[PDB]
């Protein structure tokens, strides 16, 4: 609201007044957790809850291998 | 334009250390034995730093107690197989985020953290009131200015960092400054000089000085509020805004561009369109109804975004943004007049207003003084001839002593 | 900041000339276009004449009505614009707004709509001279609440103030708008409602003041048979 | 030259209401319009240009539409301010034409008019002319018609009306009719009347009186 | 290179106007009432623009009919509630997309719009047949070419604008053209200089002159047709070309760039390779069956494609592309060799041939004024002591006037 602007020819530029700053100044660092579970006759259901249990396992596996790098820049 | 007189940062740098304190001994408890009742607190870490905290999957309360049990062994609903995928997926997405991002990645995405989870972080930061309300409206810009770095995931507990942004100043007058080569008009090629201002970008009162963003593409704009970064920045003082209004100031000396190439362009501004005509190219402003409403001449000119809708350069077309405001033309003699051609430093980048006058001051040294040294050539005298008797000068020649 | 003063109106007689001057300060006047717009008594808005910026020629566009008649003209030294009223008519009498013509741009020969505009001068153009006003009572002559009022009749030129009872009587009063006759003098009359049962014990006195012509008439209004 | 047309002349609304307004053209203007707002006595005020382009410090109730030839200014939610006359003018080319203009009225219950006749003062029979005054006090709609009679003969050529603008509190108009005669001509007659048609008046109302009285 | 001479637009401008008139009331209800029997329409808005409305997912028509009677309440099948999932998948992905990107996404994901509507779009598009068949055939590159912009969600609708891009200039010719230093070849390490061409990247006929992209990265290829854009390009006169068959000519000023950096490096070209190797760098070229077949000498060379796989510069290796197309050699003098080095300008960017032409007449100026001057001119005639008697000039020395 209530923006202007001015061109001078003097120098071919403009200026864009009346913007709010809302500059980033620093961090605030928070951590997020998520618990696992310590997981070490085929029906119907059972294969598909075996592979989805796959996947969960491949995924904390895989997330063990990554935070093996911590990171650096 | 500037970003080269930028410094150099590490983004991650705090939310790495944070990760680094996790990996010591028992950090990881604290966090589980204060979680364990509720689903986010305040944890104060070995080194006295107070953090937020927060459990937004529990699948260790899902695999072993509801899935457990029936783990010889038979389903017996499938409602329970897409509630499993439902609990299931978002671990996966998160995995996959970081396996491609090599275990950090910005911006925060929704499965990292939710909306819901991510105002609730804002609602308990210990930051101001003003702080919560713009990091609560403008959650997507709270994203994009925002990191996801994986920690540990130890005794049975995942554990990943997110690096939050703090907004140290709000509400101070900001203002966005475009710029555009400005080349004379004469008709021969390549006898033209060009002249550009290069202090271009983002500008904002801070601490009794301006903090100055030369690469506006990294800067967010959401409605009149400017979400910038002071990584990117310049702590420049108050006096740079004189040479909006007298380039020509003592007390500030204003950056330029110097060069030969005149080619057209237009920068497109908050408010207007600038265009820079030069050459035989065709430059107009034009309206969606009407149609063309201006043909520029060669120059660089001015044109509001009241009424006007497109602007064209060349074969280059360009949309006008068509945001409600005023706009103020100051006229003025463009400055590349008062240059004369013959000592112009065209090769100048990185210069300044009075860098160039002082480049100017020693060509007129090299030229009104040392080349002027031809004037001695012709205007001195050679031998007279080594015969007898004496010469004398007369007319451009030696001629002797007849005249006795 | 921005204001733009037309002056120069007053009154004319039919057929001579009238130049009227607006003055403008709050912008650069040579970089810009300005119109001349009247509006008669009791009609429309005309649209009359525009003078074009400097840098496009100082071009003078009028209207069909006044075309050969009226001339436009502006002095940028001073920041001034002129339009000469020539072989003035009597339906030129109106009154005179300056405004300022905005391009489809920041500068284009092509304009959208008047800008700022002047607060407007009045110029009467009319043969009659300074006359004052001939006031008559209008009597209730029937019998809840009755009306009376006064006739301001035959006068010149506008306007006059009319107040009842030395300002005491307020509520119910209608001053009309004045009219021109066809003898080019003009005739407004002002009425008032009052309860039938205050006749008897209270007077009105209607006060009709018209300073051009120094004429204040107070008329005492009562019945008759 | 290019003709304008508004319509309509008149629009009775109340607070709160939707209100649109018409301007057509004779040519294609290319979307060069322009609506202006005029209250009465002071300057007109630009609200929106090019077609639909709202100027700066115009409230969002306003809104302009429509392409070519028919154009549409559009009032979303009335408000007491917004009650003056509405212009439009065409920038294509020279001349830049108005429109006839758009009256905006408050609309109010329907009110029939009180009338009024006052005869010639005895001061004006003596200076040559004279007078009659028919007065229709606080009447709704504005429309009103009124005729004289004089020895039931229709007077025409004679009368000469005049109406006061919208009560500033009740909202009512007033009018005056003035039939004006030469004492000669007052003198040869007895019978005058003033006939007053309005909506609110279920039969013509007639205020008559004989000269003498 | 030449990516600063460029100049600034703002891209959603359009689609951003468009959406600023959909806020306006009423005019969502025109789009909701022209889609109430078919699933896209065509709908004129207010300002008299003309824009093509698709409605591509029916929530309302779901939710209220076939998901709300069912909701004492219990659910009877199964296939239902998979079926609601498959059907609101869409929604979340696009709010995530949405949410991440601050609002403005590039490119047009096919949750936004999937492969069927965008060819329906460009079915009913009103421009050339050659027009659809082009954007048809390249559906990926109008997606990474389009934007997604979202508006308002008012009155139970939602509305984004997707911004399709317009190709008004097809089946010109184009070409790219690649560069690399030129350096002399000198045993002396600091006494080499170089010269390198900036025209690179790519040009395309338009309109009676050339469209020229200085950032050939952002230009896209498929097959041999070429995706640019014109928002980042120049508009130059069609004797710019000129630069490639004579450098030295005088109806354009060529730009070039010279240095005193003689590093060895390789740029790839479309049908070969060109090898700068300079100092003690081993640069080769070898083939995948028989091995090395070149060893580079000291300069710039080049290399097809045709029978030629790797090129190694120092340590780095490079693919050459294996496109099918004949490569034409072209011998000639290589200019560096045609300057001196002691009036050569090295700090040079932004340049041009009768720029480096200009300074170096001024340097061979001084030169030619001092020492031309300075000896025809040293010796001459110093004069005789001022002691109020005048001297005459007789065998090479001045005598006092002795006559009588
Ligand atoms: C930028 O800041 C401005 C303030 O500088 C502000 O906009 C203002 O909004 C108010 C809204 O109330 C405007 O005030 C009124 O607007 C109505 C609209 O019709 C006018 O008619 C009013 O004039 C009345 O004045 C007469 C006096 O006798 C009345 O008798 C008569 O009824 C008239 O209607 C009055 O102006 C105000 O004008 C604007 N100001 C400006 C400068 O625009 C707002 O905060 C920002 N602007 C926007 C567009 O958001
Ligand atoms: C530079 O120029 C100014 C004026 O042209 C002159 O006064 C001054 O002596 C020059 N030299 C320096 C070092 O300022």
């Amino acid at each position: 609201q209530n923006i202007t602007e001015e061109f001078y020819q003097s120098t071919c530029s403009a200026v864009s007044k009346g913007y709010l700053s809302a500059l980033r100044t620093g961090w605030y660092t928070s951590v997020i957790t998520i618990e696992l579970s310590n997981i070490k006759g085929t029906d119907a259901k059972v294969k598909l809850i075996k592979q989805e249990l796959d996947k969960y396992k491949n995924a904390v596996t895989e997330l063990q291998l990554l935070m093996q790098s911590t990171p650096a820049t | 334009f500037l970003g080269f007189l930028l410094g150099v940062g590490s983004a991650i740098a705090s939310g790495v250390a944070v990760c680094k304190v996790l990996h010591l001994e028992g950090e990881v408890n604290k966090i589980k034995s204060a979680l364990l009742s509720t689903n986010k607190a305040v944890v104060s870490l070995s080194n006295g730093v107070s953090v937020l905290t927060f459990k937004v999957l529990d699948l260790k309360n899902y695999i072993d107690k509801q899935l457990l049990p029936i783990l010889s062994c038979s389903i017996s609903n499938i409602e329970t197989v897409i509630e499993f995928q439902q609990k299931n997926n978002r671990l996966l997405e998160i995995t996959r985020e970081f396996s491609v991002n090599a275990g950090v990645t910005t911006p925060v995405s929704t499965y990292m953290l939710t909306n819901s989870e991510l105002l609730s972080l804002i609602n308990d930061m210990p930051i101001t009131n003003d702080q919560k309300k713009l990091m609560s409206n403008n959650v997507q810009i709270v994203r994009q200015q925002s990191y996801s770095i994986m920690c540990i995931i130890k005794e049975e507990v995942l554990a990943y960092v997110v690096q939050l942004p703090l907004y140290g100043v709000i509400d101070t007058p900001c203002w966005k400054l475009h710029t555009s080569p400005l080349c004379t008009t004469n008709t021969k090629e390549g006898s033209n000089i060009c002249l550009t201002r290069t202090d271009r970008g983002w500008y904002c009162d801070n601490a009794g000085s301006v903090s100055f963003f030369p690469q506006a593409e990294t800067c967010k704009v959401q409605s009149n509020r400017v979400f910038c970064d002071t990584m990117n920045s310049l702590t420049l003082p108050s006096e740079v805004n004189l040479c909006n209004v007298d380039i020509f100031n003592p007390k500030y000396d204003c950056k330029i561009m110097t060069s030969k190439t005149d080619v057209s362009s237009s920068v497109i501004t908050s408010l207007g369109a600038i265009v820079s005509c030069y050459g035989k190219t065709k430059c107009t402003a034009s309206n969606k109804n009407r149609g063309i409403i201006k043909t520029f001449s060669n120059g660089c000119d001015y044109v509001s975004n009241k009424g006007v809708d497109t602007v064209s350069v060349g074969n280059t077309l360009y949309y006008v943004n068509k945001q409600e405001g005023k706009s103020l033309y100051v006229k003025g003699e463009p400055i590349i007049n008062f240059y004369d051609p013959l000592v112009f430093p065209s090769d100048e980048f990185d210069a300044s207003i009075s860098q160039v006058n002082e480049k100017i001051n020693q060509s007129l040294a090299f030229i009104r003084k040392s080349d002027e040294l031809l004037s001695a050539i012709g205007g001195y005298i050679p031998e007279a001839p080594r015969d007898g008797q004496a010469y004398v000068r007369k007319d451009g020649e030696w001629v002797l002593l007849s005249t006795f | 900041e921005v204001q733009l003063v037309e002056s120069g109106g007053g009154l004319v007689r039919p057929g001579r000339s009238l130049r009227l001057s607006c003055t403008v300060s709050g912008f650069s006047f040579d970089d810009s276009a300005m119109s001349w717009v009247r509006q008669a008594p009791g009609k429309g808005l005309e649209w009359i004449s525009f003078i074009k910026s400097k840098t496009y020629g100082g071009t003078k566009e009028y209207a069909a009505s006044v075309k050969g008649r009226f001339t436009i003209s502006r002095d940028d030294s001073k920041n001034i614009a002129y339009l000469q009223m020539n072989s003035l008519k009597t339906e030129d009498t109106a009154v005179y707004y300056c405004t300022r013509g905005a391009p489809y741009g920041g500068n284009s020969d092509y304009y959208y709509g008047l800008d700022v505009w002047g607060q407007g001068t009045t110029v009467t153009v009319s043969s009659a001279s300074t006359k004052g006003p001939s006031v008559f009572p209008l009597a209730p002559s029937s019998k809840g609440t009755a009306a009376l009022g006064c006739l301001v009749k035959d006068y010149f030129p506008e306007p006059v103030t009319v107040s009842w009872n030395s300002g005491a009587l307020t509520s119910g009063v209608h001053t009309f708008p004045a009219v021109l006759q066809s003898s080019g003098l003009y005739s407004l009359s002002s009425v008032v409602t009052v309860p039938s049962s205050s006749l008897g014990t209270q007077t009105y006195i209607c006060n009709v003041n018209h300073k051009p012509s120094n004429t204040k008439v107070d008329k005492k209004v009562e019945p008759k048979s | 030259d290019i003709q304008m047309t508004q319509s309509p002349s008149s629009l009775s609304a109340s607070v709160g209401d939707r209100v649109t307004i018409t301007c057509r053209t004779s040519q294609d203007v290319r979307g060069a319009l322009a609506w202006y707002q005029q209250k009465p006595g002071k300057a007109p005020k630009l609200l929106i240009f090019d077609a639909s382009s709202l100027e700066t410090g115009v409230p969002s109730r306003f809104s302009g539409s429509g392409s070519g030839t028919v154009f549409t200014l559009t009032i979303s939610s009335l408000q007491p301010e917004d009650f003056a006359a509405y212009y439009c003018q065409q920038f294509l080319d020279f001349p830049f034409t108005f429109g006839q203009g758009t009256r905006l009225e408050i609309k109010r219950t329907v009110a029939a008019p009180s009338v009024f006749i006052f005869p010639p003062s005895d001061e004006q029979l003596k200076s040559g002319t004279a007078s009659v005054v028919c007065l229709l006090n606080n009447f709704y709609p504005r429309e009103a018609k009124v005729q004289w009679k004089v020895d039931n003969a229709l007077q025409s050529g004679n009368s000469q009306e005049s109406v006061t603008e919208q009560d500033s509190k009740d909202s009512t108009y007033s009018l005056s009719s003035t039939l004006t005669l030469s004492k000669a001509d007052y003198e040869k007659h007895k019978v005058y009347a003033c006939e007053v048609t309005h909506q609110g008046l279920s039969s013509p109302v007639t205020k008559s009186f004989n000269r003498g009285e």
